């Protein structure tokens, strides 16, 4: 329940930080609030989940059309 | 019950000594009519999945139960945002 949701919360937080990061990334291609939106959400997230998200951001920094 | 006919078992146990929730918790009721052969009825309660789940709480440990959604999976509800295309080192994004 709540303890289970607490794990889901970091995931929900991960879910919360999930949308904001791409949205900043999304417009930045075809071309900032979304970026901080994740980053702010990223300031107060769990350990392994947020580390995974940062790795994903690094990937986004090291991606191309094939990686897309 | 032990023979499998748990239907008559529940019908008799609805308003009898001890009680259904009591049996769910306490099996020390000295009333011999408030007990049953455990495995015979249990494996013989095969056509009662929902009834078995409702009657007795599952005494699982503190470990998390099945979580039928994955991070890549629930993410995939955003069509190309299925996190399977990358992040293979993370199992939660299954």
């Amino acid at each position: 329940e709540h303890l289970s949701q607490c794990q889901n919360l970091t995931l929900y937080q991960g879910f919360c930080a999930m949308k904001y990061a791409i949205y900043a990334l999304c417009v930045n291609s075809h071309q900032s609030t979304y970026l901080a939106r994740c980053q702010q959400y990223l300031c107060s997230i769990p350990d392994s989940l947020c580390l995974e998200l940062l790795e994903n951001i690094f990937s986004l920094l090291l991606i191309t059309s094939a990686d897309l | 019950l032990l023979e499998g006919h748990t239907l008559l078992a529940l019908a008799t146990t609805m308003y009898s000594p001890g009680g259904v929730s009591q049996v769910v918790q306490n099996e020390e009721n000295e009333n011999c009519l408030k007990k049953v052969d455990p495995q015979l009825l249990k494996m013989a309660l095969t056509p009662y999945p929902k009834l078995k789940t409702a009657l007795f709480p599952q005494c699982t440990p503190p470990s998390v139960l099945p979580s039928d959604i994955t991070i890549y999976h629930l993410i995939q509800s955003l069509s190309p945002f299925d996190p399977s295309r990358l992040f293979g080192w993370q199992s939660a994004n299954t």
